[PDB]
This record gives structure tokens, sequence and C-alpha cells, in this order.
DNA sequence: TTTT
């Protein structure tokens, strides 16, 4: 569950970025998400 | 199997109000009352209480959002236990209804929404695994699902060094609603290569089992992830349990189906002896067809109106819900109980309402209606020690309560706001000097209205003055409700104006003042519950302040400001006792263009392309 | 705001 849990997290936060209009960190956290899928 | 609660400490009068209800429990009470003022941490003192306790809980909340925040909240504090989550599995659902005014007929329509089904399923199935279990449920809890027993017996035991026959295992599957599926491995399906079987439990859609066979004996039993084939472990007995909650034999099947040609009969005699004719060829027209349907393929749409038949139980009978999945032993937490009871009393006599017309008019049998929530006195059947969690509890709560319990320090020492009462003449225009002082401050602004009309109008006003503002029209849907708050939240408004600031998720640490017009006109928006409330929204903020415009003062204002003074003393001494600081915890075609515009950044931000999201908020 |  543990590398899931922070995978559920980091999500969670970039929906949460991009609620703020804050793109550019949601794009960031984007991109890092894509990375550990891979 | 004991509760493991894991960033906190009680603080304030936490330690006292769980010491009351853990004794509360243990002196066998049946209601108690945690009367938590709004921001008290009321969630983490039902945590410890759960904790010291030890059952397994049922958690209601009134509606889905504060329910999900709840589980958030939930897995959070008891990573180690079972945390379930029951709410209903339509995305989208439109009831089937009549409306006798313009004979036309509402046809059911819904979208399950596969994640939840899988929530449920891991809530039920949670109840029969351990002891360590917390559900945070909607009213769906007292929805109807399969005999208990039926479900618990249907389940199909595997541990290694069994003896079984891999396709005598292929039956058991079938007759508990797993589909065989080699291509699409779904939860709710198992899939077969030579001497393996991969079942994909419904509660489940992450890992699955896989039972690798050597003759006729399962040789051992994993838990793989289902996408990759990853080994997660070994386990040495695997319960897997009915992949729906409702499942008919063929054999209860038959007859039910006659027993529905005999209700039908027996309605028909009664219709067109009383000359319900057109009614009688619609019931009939409709059953018999549903009826066939059974015979063919065990399955109609609209199956669930002969539920109660499929059971082969006797009318009037109770449904199985939820709280009949519970151990005996178990404790109830209703959270917002002012609201969530009503609710939950609602429920029934809402439903029976929609089926007596359909019913008058034919389009069901009177069995139909045997598929119901539970009535009120059937969930008070339920009730071995529950806890209600308001501020302001409502009727039933009070009357059954021997002595509340009390919890008003908030955490960082925020106290309950400072209420003026002022005169309704200059009402908007003093209003509208404490916004712009507000505007000043970086600070926003709650004002409720009575009516429509005035929202409206105020509104309007604010805006021709050059001030942010919305109004929340009691037609916004909490999804729309959310993006509004937080942009007041962000600044894009600097004041919000409504009728019931009690919707969800009002809550929010940077507004500092509450405006109430009309504060003395009673009803329901000025009762003492309504007041205390709203008052409520202003304690977010180490300033936080009310004004209620009035020309007299109620009895429901009364028993709201001097609740509100006598918590804040105590809050006050409290504070000033132990060294603590109160710290905030935190144009027409101009129109059109921005609301198309927005979409399509909300668009884009789903889709995670918060490139375009962003050239969009630019635009904008 | 909630359910089938
Ligand atoms: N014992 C504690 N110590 C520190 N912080 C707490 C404690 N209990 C609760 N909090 C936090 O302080 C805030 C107030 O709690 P909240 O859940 O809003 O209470 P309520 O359910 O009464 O509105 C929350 O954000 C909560 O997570
Ligand atoms: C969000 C959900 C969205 C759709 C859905 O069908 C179910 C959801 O469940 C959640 C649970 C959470 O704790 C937190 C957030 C959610």
């Amino acid at each position: 569950k543990e590398r899931q849990k922070v995978v559920e997290q980091m999500e969670h936060e970039m929906k949460e970025a991009a609620k703020a209009l804050d793109f550019e960190r949601a794009a960031e956290l984007r991109d890092l998400l894509l990375e550990l899928k891979a | 199997d004991r509760f493991e609660l894991v960033k906190y400490q009680p603080q304030g009068d936490q330690p006292k109000a769980i010491e009351k209800l853990v004794k509360g429990i243990q002196e066998g009470k049946k209601h108690q009352t945690l009367l938590g003022a709004t921001g008290t941490g009321k969630t983490f003192t039902v945590s410890n209480l759960i904790k010291e306790v030890n059952k397994p809980t049922l958690v209601i909340a009134h509606n889905k959002t504060l329910a999900g925040q709840l589980y958030s909240e939930f897995k959070e504090f008891f990573p180690n236990n079972a945390v379930e989550y029951f709410v209903s599995y339509y995305d989208y659902y439109q009831p089937e209804a009549y409306v006798p005014q313009t004979d036309t007929f509402i046809e059911k329509d819904a979208s399950i929404n596969d994640e939840i089904d899988k929530l449920r399923h891991s809530a039920t199935s949670a109840l029969f695994e351990r002891r360590d279990v917390i559900i945070i449920a909607s009213v769906s809890c007292i929805y109807g699902l399969g005999s208990p027993e039926e479900y618990r017996e249907m389940v199909v035991s595997l541990r290694t060094e069994m003896e079984i026959e891999r396709n005598e295992l292929l039956r058991k599957l079938v007759d508990i609603q797993y589909a065989r599926n080699d291509i699409d491995f779904q939860r709710g399906t198992f899939r077969v290569r030579g001497d393996v079987v991969e079942i994909f439990p419904a509660s489940r859609d992450e890992h699955c089992v896989r039972v690798e066979f050597f003759g006729d004996e399962i040789e051992r039993i994993r838990e793989v992830d289902a996408l990759t084939g990853e080994i997660l472990g070994d386990r040495d007995h695997v319960a897997i349990f009915p992949a729906s909650h409702f499942v008919t034999r063929a054999e209860k099947m038959e007859k039910a189906i006659q027993n529905i040609e005999k209700e039908l009969e027996e309605q028909l005699k009664v219709m067109h002896e009383n000359g319900k004719l057109l009614e009688a060829q619609r019931l009939e027209q409709r059953t018999r067809y549903d009826l066939e349907m059974m015979r063919e393929m065990g399955f109609c749409s609209g199956i669930e109106n002969y539920s109660r038949h499929l059971t082969l139980r006797p009318p009037g009978s109770t449904p199985y819900t939820l709280l009949d999945y519970f151990p005996d032993d178990f404790m109830i937490v209703v959270d917002e109980s002012h609201v969530t009871i009503p609710q939950v009393r609602g429920m029934f006599n809402g439903d029976q309402a929609r089926k007596q017309v359909l019913v008058d008019h034919g389009f069901r049998l009177p069995s139909a209606l045997d598929n119901r929530p539970l009535r009120f006195e059937e969930f008070e059947k339920h009730m071995h020690n529950i806890v209600y969690v308001s501020a302001t509890p409502g009727p039933y709560e009070i009357e059954h309560t021997d002595e509340m319990v009390e919890q008003i320090i908030r955490p960082t020492g925020l106290l309950d706001p400072l209420i003026d009462v002022r005169p309704i003449e200059g009402q908007i225009d003093d209003l509208i000097g404490e916004i712009q002082a507000r505007i000043e401050r970086n600070e926003r602004v709650l004002v409720t209205t009575l009516t429509k009309k005035m929202s409206e109008d105020l509104t309007d006003y604010l805006k021709e003055i050059g001030i942010k503002v919305n109004y929340l029209h009691s037609e916004i849907k909490t999804l729309e409700r959310i993006e509004i708050i937080r942009d007041l939240r962000l600044g894009k408004y600097d004041v919000l104006v409504g009728i019931n600031l009690l919707r969800e998720g009002l809550d929010i640490p940077e507004v500092s003042l509450v405006a109430i017009l009309d504060a003395d006109k009673e009803g329901f928006l000025r009762s003492e519950r309504s007041l205390i409330q709203t008052i409520g929204r202003a304690a977010r903020n180490a300033e936080g302040r009310v004004i209620m415009y009035a020309d007299k003062i109620t009895k429901s204002m009364e028993i709201a400001i001097n609740e509100t003074k006598r918590r804040r003393e105590q809050q006050e001494r409290f504070n000033e006792e132990h060294g603590i600081t109160p710290k905030t915890i935190n144009k027409k075609e101009r129109q059109k263009v921005v609301e198309q515009m927005e979409h399509e950044m909300k668009e884009a931000a789903k889709a995670l392309d918060f490139e375009r999201a962003a050239e969009l908020r630019d635009l904008l």
C-alpha cells in the first residue's frame, strides 16, 4: 500500500493545485506522477 | 483485533469529552450526545471514543461530501484498521415515479459508479472478516441489501491443501455472481489458465487472488497485483464473498414468479371490482412482461421492485440493511444529528409516497412497497449505543440523552465570535461600511438574507458598487458551491450572500464577519439552531464577529446570543489560564464568454492539460 | 441534500 499511498497523495495534491489555479505546480506534479507510473 | 489510533493529542476539553463518552458507553447508555461547538475537533474526539470502546462502529452522515470528508479523515486516523465507505453507487439516478396531474411516466434512469460499488462490497465483506471496522455511511445504510446470513453463507472459503477440483471451484464462483472473463479481467470476474484460477474480489480493483491447483488440491493461495502479476503475499486462507449483495437462486426464483402471479391475480380482481379498468390493463401488461423476462432471463429491469418476492419473505417484512451486517454489539455515531436524524426518518415516508401513487395507478404491485428503506422504529431497533454529534442537538437527541457532553475548546484557542445587534434601519448602509472595512483587511464576509428578493437586490447593489460578490442561489449544487467557496477563499469574491449559509463547506477561516439580516424574524432561518450554526461560520478566525440586524430580541436570538457568550467566556477563561494565544488555522457579452472559457479551463484541468488551463486562466 |  505504501507506494500507492504516496501516489494517491500526490494525486490529491495535484487536483488541489488545479483548483487553486496553481497550474504551474499541478504540471510539475503531473510530470512527476508520470515518471513513477513508468 | 484492537483499533490503533494514529498527529494530535487531546487538547482543550477533549480529554474530558472522551472520558464521559466512553464512561457513558461503559455504563451502557444507549443515547449520548457530544455537544461540540463547530471547529472543536469533533471527528477526533469520536475517533478517541472508537479506540477505547473497541466496537465496530457505524458513522452516519447527511451528505456524501461530508461522508467522504470523514472517510478521508478516518483512513488517516486508523491506517491499520478497516475504514470503509458505504454510500450509494448511483452516480446519477432519476427515480421512477408518476405524475397524475399530467399522465406522464418517469422511466428509472441511472449510472452505476464502479468505484463506489466496490467500496460497498469492501464494507459488507469487512464486517465478516474482522472486528476493527469503521464504516462511514449515508442513509444508504437503512436501505435494502440481501440477507447477511445468506451472504455470509454463500461465501466460498479457500484454504491451502484443501481438496477441490478446479471446475468445481468455478461452479461455486458463478452461483455467487462471479463472471468468467479471460480478456477483460476486472473486479467481479475470474480468469483461468490451466491450474491457476484468478479471482478479482468484488471489493478490490487492484489486488486479486490466485489459486494454484495440482490435481484436486489447492496448492497455494497468493495475493497478486492484477494489471502486473506481481506477488504481494501468500495466504493459507481466503474468503471470497458474493460479487453482488442480492443473488436469487433459480429455485427461489421459480416460486417467486408463482407468488407474483397470485398477488397479481388478486390485485386485478380488486381493481376490476372497483372499476379501475385502465389501471388494471397496465398493471397486468407490465407485470406480465416483467414475468416473461424473469422466466427467460431471471432478470428484468426494475427487478428490485420484486425484491421481497425473491426473498420468499412474508409481506411488511423489514428489509435487510447494512445495520444487519454488524455484530449485535456495535456503536453508531451520527454526525450532525440535528440534520441527519430528520433525514433518516424522512426516508421511509418519502419513499412510500412515490410508490403509492405508482401502485394506485397500477405501475407496480403492492408488494413493491416492501422494497423500502427502514422506518425509524426499525432503525431504533439497531441502536445498541448511539452518539449524536451536533452544536445544536435536535429534539429526539435531547429527549433521549440524560446529560449532554459539551465540547467547546478549540485546539488553537480560537474564540466564539462577538455579536453586535443593531437596528433594521440603516441596515444596508451600516453593512456596506462593515464590508468596505473588511475588504481593506484582506478578509471575507458572509451575509444571510431571508429571501430570494433581498439577496438578489443586495447582490446587485454590491456589484453596482465595485465590490466582488456572489449570490448562493438555493438551486446551486454542492459541486458548484465548492468552486464558489474556493473562489471566496482565494479572493475572487469578497462577499457571499445567501439564504442558507448552513449549506455544506461554508466553514472558512478567511471569513472575519457574518451579517445576519432580519434576525428577529424567527421562522426556520432565524431559529436558535440556524442562528447558532450561522454564528458558527464566524469562529474560524481570530477576529470573527457577527452583526445581527434586528429591531427586537427574540427567544431564538436570546438563546443563540447567550450560548455564544457563555462559550466565548469559558474559552477565554481557559485561554488565559493556559497561556494560549488565539491564532487562525489556515457586460452581457463578457459574462457569457467568461463562463465558456471557465468551462474550457475546468475541462483542461480534468484532462490534466494544465498548460492549456493556464492559457485560459491568464485569458480570464 | 438523500435515496431506489
Ligand atoms: N487534538 C487536536 N490537536 C490539534 N489539532 C486538532 C485536534 N483535534 C482537531 N484538530 C484540528 O483542528 C481543526 C478543528 O477540527 P474540526 O474537524 O473542524 O472540528 P469540527 O468537526 O468540530 O468542525 C481541524 O482542522 C482538526 O483537524
